[PDB]
């Protein structure tokens, strides 16, 4: 019959036009840009789902800033579980915008669907916190109650702010290394300057390599 | 608050029958179509492709 | 209005005469039946989010994460159309009862509506329904000029494809509304919401007629019984349950006592005694809707099954899953 | 006696790999993963380590008491083609797994875009075709002979032509299946060690693979290749049974060296 | 929505181009039915299938072209049997599709399974519910159950159309006064409530010539 021997030659051309559109959505490492609330999430690299893209040394990255209804993340987060790395930008200047990020980091990490994805934790506006310790207000001891007993090993330079910025970074990785199980681990950074378009490609090469260590039985 | 109480009377002042006849008529649809169901009773290959 | 909510709890659930298990105790069950993978509709290349069985029981769409909507022939495993999507984060799909229209909805708060039988031979979008403020979770078809739509901002719409704007808007939820389904008697529909509540709305009136509760986690799967007098939900707390419209209670609870993975999709049979259910333990299940048993298991997927439907005549069961393999059972 | 104890030394290390490679396939083909290329590159080794144990481990069990080819000519073409196929596919699906393993580690951002399940089939169906093309070449140089001096007219499954004239089949299997997996796993595992020293608890198990797959294929691939040059071929039982007890010992640890020392195979086995 | 062919070459025996301006003709079959005063080919989109004609089969070629939609034939040993009007057809098949839902122009070049009913001299009068019935030999309850049936409309105009595809159903752009019913290896076509602008053709589709 010339009908179903031609309605199946149609099916073998709709076959070969997905394996040429599926070899283009597998060549870019997707990401998931996720700031907290006006924390400089748009000033790190530079329809209703803002998908920004960039490439560094011939590796195309696609970051997916979701400007939805609110920061609930209850059901649109499972659509991004085939992703390489979440990016969690947080401004380190304020103290109401750090203890809110601590409540916004044990929800991403302690989860169900993101249990194989590692956070490239960016820190921004640290030159508005080092410029907020010379001001001398510095309510880090007042906001964070257990700050006053913290040394500063392995680091302009000032040991008062070096103990400060290492306190929150050790507070960031404290909820990280509780239940991470080696599959996914945080990768904190320090910075609003342009030296971080390499600092993600330099870090995603240790995210894939930590999968291929477990993939190829090493 | 001021609009929830008026929007609650639309789901409160309705009539509710017992669940027995609500499930007996659920089974009454089930018995009449338990022959023309190609997945319930595995009918032979006269029409299954 | 705290004490007025207890007036519903004494008039909708306290009016029960018995349970449903005492009705289906002396009923001869199906006992043990088994489906089998007749077809294997491979070709997708990402996670598959929704499918919808056509009216002639030999066509179905499938929506997947790779940005493709694909119409299949369920007899000869034959692809009919390739519809490339605008935003590839699609979570729902639809098939018109005329068979001329399909419609997707994604993360971009937008319902596109495609026309299949154009005179130019292609498939092109007829009316792009923008106007939601959250992600689109489900979309349906009443006729070729009426489409109901759930979204991720507690609002169910009721569009009109010729004009383009919402003729009705169903507010009155807390979280999102994750799935909705029209009735056979098409002047009513139901919607399962992400705040662990299920709302019975009304197409002609415009206000929500009833509100059903009982799930612990959030309801992401709803479907009508084919008589239009009942519907069965499925949430992420690994329990399904079937309510009823004339009784407003939870008559049948389809709880698997040894599973922990959440139900993703639910569709009844063409006779109302095969509750298909797509879970998160990488495989489906089959529930006898009468006696609440595990009469069959459609274990043929390796990742989670997200979409599942039964035809109008009752010919097959096609289950799609996150491993890009949609499989027809019989 | 002497050979009465080596009816057990052959038939329990060709049995632990004949249960260990069945332990591979029931883990791979009955789990619900996506069939990753390392799940596919090892079944190509778990059906090549079977044929050198279930078709080469016991023409030694049923012939240690006879001394002649008990299978005659219906076996000495049809079972010795499956002895030179469990050799050149359990040592050629190793250098196709090492290259897939080095590219995935020392170039991981350039090997999430190449290594696919549709690409693992592209090499394994290739590497079984290209070694069935080589083991069927034995057919036209393989037929048994009879010797009437031992106790009677008894000899087993030997060579049709003179042994000195069987040289170049034994060097193009030497330089392709022994010196390639001993050089391209020495270089391409030191490259993993240089990468794992820049950012290292598993690099000792990776240093076992280079030694254990070059000291267990060492005596067979140097005794077979010297009998092409010796005027009198070596024929004693105390050494030839030892130079191919390691061949069975190499294919009984490939479900352990390449498989059991993993992290995800053990959790996959714990669910089945 | 639109489709056109070109030609009508008058030449001694022993190339007529189409153009689907406004179509998706990279997703259409391309026939050429003769009906001289019955095909040529079925060049499908994705040209791996080129059937040919019962009169030559090795010449009178026809070459596919996708981007500008240049469907033509090649004048290679033209005979007196192809002296006809080739209607390129916007037919493509899937379960729900209508072959001959659209049709080209009767370019009019003046160069098997038997379903025989000529009746080529019938005057017409309105009002009476007439019924033509072209039946065939083999049972058209096929392996797929879809009857490749025989009732194609036409007119005194210079281009054809379709009335009854698969013995029952109506095309796109034609009126709905035509109808039909049938069974195994039969068809009773009920063209009733006649009017003005109402020849007529019945040919098979089951196998290439």
């Amino acid at each position: 019959s010339a009908e179903d021997k031609a309605a199946a030659e149609r099916s073998k051309m709709i076959d070969k036009n997905l394996r040429e559109d599926g070899e283009k959505a597998r060549r870019t490492l997707r990401l998931l840009l996720l700031g907290a609330d006006n924390s400089g999430k748009s000033t790190i690299v530079k329809s209703g789902i803002f998908e920004t893209k960039f490439q560094v040394d011939k590796v195309n990255f696609h970051m997916f800033d979701v400007g939805g209804e609110r920061d609930e993340r209850r059901k649109w987060i499972q659509c991004f579980n085939d992703v390489t790395a979440i990016i969690f930008v947080v401004d380190s200047s304020d103290y109401n915008r750090l203890q809110e990020a601590l409540n916004d980091f044990k929800s991403i990490w302690n989860n169900r669907w993101l249990r194989t994805i590692s956070v490239i934790l960016f820190l921004n506006k640290q030159d508005l916190l080092a410029e907020k310790v010379l001001a001398g207000k510095s309510k880090i001891e007042d906001y964070f109650p257990e700050f006053a007993r913290y040394t500063t090993p392995e680091d302009g330079e000032d040991p008062r702010v070096t103990r400060a910025k290492y306190f929150i970074r050790k507070e960031f990785v404290d909820i990280s290394t509780a239940s991470g199980d080696g599959r996914h681990i945080c990768y904190p950074h320090f910075t609003v300057d342009t030296e971080n378009a390499r600092r993600i490609f330099n870090d995603c090469k240790d995210i894939i390599l930590q999968m291929n260590l477990r993939e190829y039985n090493l | 608050a001021r609009k929830l109480v008026e929007q609650l009377k639309m789901e409160a002042n309705i009539d509710r029958i017992k669940v027995s006849k609500a499930a007996a008529d659920l089974m009454a649809y089930c018995e009449a179509h338990a022959k023309e169901d190609p997945l319930l009773t595995p009918v032979p290959a006269s029409e299954n492709p | 209005a705290e004490q007025l909510k207890n007036q519903i709890r004494d008039a909708r659930k306290a009016c029960a005469d018995a349970t449903l298990s005492q009705i289906t105790n002396n009923i001869d069950p199906v006992g043990r039946i088994q489906m089998r993978t007749r077809r294997t509709l491979r070709g997708h290349l990402a996670k598959i989010y929704a499918m919808h069985w056509g009216t002639d029981s030999r066509l179905l769409v499938s929506a997947s994460q790779d940005g493709k909507l694909i119409i299949w022939d369920s007899y000869t495993t034959n692809k009919v159309h390739a519809i490339p999507l605008r935003s590839s984060w699609v979570m729902t799909c639809a098939y018109a009862p005329s068979g001329n229209y399909v419609a997707c909805g994604g993360l971009d708060n937008i319902c596109s509506i495609y026309n299949l039988k154009t005179r130019e031979g292609n498939v092109r979008v007829s009316r792009e329904l923008a106007g939601h403020t959250g992600y689109l979770s489900c979309c349906r078809f009443l006729d070729d000029n009426q489409i109901v739509t759930s979204s991720g901002d507690t609002t169910c719409a009721l569009w009109d494809i010729e004009t383009g704007q919402q003729t009705t808007t169903f507010t009155g939820h807390t979280g999102d509304v994750m799935s909705l389904s029209l009735a056979p008697d098409t002047r009513l529909f139901v919607s399962g919401a992400c705040d662990a509540s299920a709302k019975l709305w009304d197409v002609r009136e415009g206000m929500c007629r009833q509100t059903f509760t009982g799930h612990e986690s959030d309801i992401n799967a709803i479907c009508f019984f084919p008589n239009g007098n009942a519907f069965a939900t499925g949430s992420d707390d690994a329990t399904c349950r079937l309510f009823d419209l004339r009784a407003d209670q939870e008559l049948m609870t389809y709880s698997h006592d040894n599973i922990i993975c959440g139900i993703t999709s639910v569709s009844f049979s063409k006779s109302g005694r095969l509750l298909l259910a797509g879970y998160d333990d990488f495989n489906c299940n089959v529930w006898d809707a009468l006696k609440a048993d595990r009469a069959g298991v459609l274990a043929g997927h390796d990742n989670r099954v997200s979409c599942l439907g039964v035809t109008d005549d009752g010919m097959a069961v096609a289950t799609g899953s996150w491993d890009s393999f949609l499989k027809i059972w019989n | 006696e002497y050979q009465v104890v080596t009816i057990l030394l052959v038939l329990i290390i060709c049995g632990l790999g004949i249960v260990g490679n069945i332990m591979v396939v029931l883990v791979v083909m009955r789990t619900k993963h996506m069939r990753t290329p390392t799940n596919c590159y090892l079944v190509s080794l778990a059906v090549a380590d079977l044929m050198v144990l279930v078709a080469a481990g016991l023409p030694n069990i049923t012939d240690s008491l006879y001394g002649s080819w008990v299978y005659g000519y219906v076996g000495c073409l049809c079972i010795t083609y499956l002895q030179y196929l469990g050799i050149n596919a359990s040592s050629c699906s190793i250098t196709a797994f090492t290259i897939e393993r080095y590219i995935a580690i020392c170039h991981p951002i350039k090997a999430q875009f190449l290594c696919t399940f549709s690409r693992a089939k592209k090499i394994i169906i290739f590497v079984w075709a290209f070694t069935s093309l080589y083991c069927m070449l034995w057919f036209f140089l393989l037929d048994l002979n009879i010797s009437t001096y031992k106790d009677a007219i008894v000899i087993s499954c030997g060579y049709k032509i003179s042994r000195n004239y069987y040289s170049p089949i034994y060097l193009m299997d030497f330089g392709v299946f022994y010196v390639v997996p001993m050089i391209l796993a020495t270089v391409l595992y030191g490259f993993i060690a240089r990468i794992l020293f820049l950012n290292k608890q598993v690099t000792k198990m990776l240093a076992v693979v280079v030694i254990l797959f070059a000291l267990l294929w060492m005596p067979y691939r140097t005794l077979v290749v010297v009998n092409s040059f010796l005027s009198s071929p070596f024929q004693e039982n105390w050494f030839l049974l030892f130079c191919r007890i390691c061949i069975y010992l190499n294919s009984a640890i490939n479900p352990v060296i390449y498989n059991l020392m993993s992290q995800k195979f053990r959790a996959a086995f714990r669910k089945l | 929505v639109q489709l056109v062919e070109s030609g009508g070459g008058l030449v001694q025996p022993g190339k007529l181009s189409c153009s689907a301006s406004g179509f998706a003709f990279s997703s259409f079959g391309m026939h050429w039915v003769r009906q001289a005063p019955e095909w040529v080919a079925y060049i499908s989109s994705g040209s791996g299938t080129i059937y040919y004609a019962d009169t030559v089969k090795g010449r009178f070629t026809i070459s596919r072209d996708d981007p500008k939609n240049t469907l033509f034939l090649q004048m290679t040993s033209l005979r007196s049997e192809d002296t006809a009007m080739y209607y390129c057809v916007r037919s493509i098949y899937y379960y729900g599709s209508s072959p001959f839902d659209f049709w080209g122009q009767g370019t009019t070049l003046t160069v098997d399974i038997v379903m025989t009913q000529a009746t080529s001299s019938v005057p017409v009068t309105p009002g009476e519910s007439v019924s033509i019935s072209c039946r065939s030999s083999k049972s058209l309850l096929h392996s797929n159950g879809n009857t490749y049936l025989y009732w194609f409309l036409q007119r005194p105009g210079q281009s054809p159309q379709l009335l009854i595809y698969r013995m029952s159903n109506l095309a796109s752009g034609v009126p709905d006064r035509f109808s039909g019913s049938g069974s195994g290896t039969a068809f009773t076509l009920t063209i009733s409530r006649l009017e003005a602008e109402d020849v007529y053709y019945c040919m098979q589709h089951l196998e290439y010539p």
